[PDB]
């Protein structure tokens, strides 16, 4: 989760 | 968002758009989970000419970056099997103001879908913290909406502050965030949206869903959001997540  | 810029493509990689059936974005939305999206509960209310409650009259779409080519490489589109609306939403003070969507098949993980990490029921977003608000609403009060996800800088406001900003509005539940000056706010079809929290190891985690505001971006009246950590174990207890 939470990064790209 | 008013008084944002566009987002650069796959930014916000759990940034939903929330499409009823032939009226296309409605509100946003968070992936947190293959099968699970966090929104807000006053998206989803009947009225005398639409059933918003009913999970089959609307379509989900993840990794979308421009409303007009919900079609692009990465897009994936999904229906819902279901939306739980939390118990206690208050539908006059938009009290409890959050949603779970269980996606009717799941997302496929990829760099345009991701989720959003959400916080322990312990964690506290500070005062002054700054925070990103992402959305294709309305980028300005009486405007229209952006094809283009756009993103803003807010900041998270003193509770007390918040509550005397809007008196006998603000329950705990609630946080404002956003300027007392103004400028940067969300606004209508930003609904359900995430506030994304960039945290201590730079992984973001959801800090808010996008609810309500006196119209958007006023002096004095900053966005009004529903809070995460409150709801960690609401969340847990509904979906397993
Ligand atoms: N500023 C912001 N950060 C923000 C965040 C989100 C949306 C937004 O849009 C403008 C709007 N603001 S209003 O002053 O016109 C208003 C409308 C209905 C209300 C009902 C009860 C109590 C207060 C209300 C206040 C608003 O709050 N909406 C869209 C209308 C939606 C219901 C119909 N789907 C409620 C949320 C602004």
């Amino acid at each position: 989760c939470g990064l790209r | 968002v008013v008084g944002g810029t566009d987002a650069d493509e796959g930014e916000w990689p759990w940034q939903v758009s929330l499409h009823a059936l032939g009226q296309g974005h409605i509100c946003g939305a968070s992936l947190i989970s293959p099968n699970w999206l966090v929104s807000a509960a006053h998206c989803y209310i009947d009225d005398r000419g639409f059933r918003y409650s009913d999970p089959t009259q609307w379509t989900a779409f993840l990794g979308l970056h421009d409303q007009s080519q919900r079609s692009a490489p990465g897009v994936q589109e999904r229906r819902l099997k279901r939306i739980i609306s939390h118990p206690f939403f208050n539908d006059f003070t938009f009290d409890y103001d959050i949603a779970l969507l269980e996606l009717e098949k799941p997302a496929e993980y990829s760099s345009m879908v991701r989720p959003i990490c959400l916080p322990d029921a312990s964690h506290v977003f500070p005062a002054g913290k700054a925070i990103w608000v992402t959305g294709w609403g309305h980028t300005q009060y009486g405007g229209t909406g952006a094809l283009i996800l756009q993103k803003g800088e807010i900041r998270v406001i003193n509770q007390t502050t918040c509550e005397n900003l809007l008196p006998q509005q603000i329950t705990p539940r609630m946080m404002c965030v956003g300027f007392l000056s103004g400028g940067v706010d969300s606004c209508q079809g930003d609904s359900g949206g995430p506030l994304s929290s960039v945290e201590a190891d730079g992984r973001i985690f959801q800090a808010g869903v996008v609810s309500w505001g006196d119209g958007c971006a006023q002096r004095n009246k900053p966005g009004v959001y529903t809070r995460l950590p409150l709801f960690r174990d609401w969340i847990k207890e509904n979906t397993g997540v």
